[PDB]
């Protein structure tokens, strides 16, 4: 069970970040993929996790 | 682990890399764990007394 809990927490935190890009994004580099898709909002949170 | 982020942009490669890394980290942790076992089993036993 703990394996699944860990795996789910990744995408939980990823979406919890994604809410920030929806509602309080910074002065991002214009047109840059720092205006993350869902994909990048996974990719950062997984890449930092390994 | 030295390489850092990989610049590719294609789904099939990133989807492979996501498993590749989770192979590497497991194997590294297995190595350190077994070496610690080996070292703690060592340095105890002898009996010619």
């Amino acid at each position: 069970s703990l394996w699944a809990c860990i795996a789910g927490t990744v995408l939980l935190v990823g979406l919890l970040v994604y809410l920030l890009n929806w509602l309080n994004p910074p002065r991002l580099q214009m047109g840059s993929m720092t205006s993350t898709t869902l994909y990048n909002s996974m990719w950062f949170v997984y890449g930092s996790f390994v | 682990q030295q390489g850092g982020e990989v610049p590719y942009t294609t789904l099939a490669t990133r989807m492979m890399m996501g498993a590749w890394w989770l192979f590497a980290l497991i194997v590294i942790s297995s190595y350190t764990a077994n070496l610690a076992a080996f070292l703690t089993i060592t340095r105890i036993e002898s009996s010619i007394q």
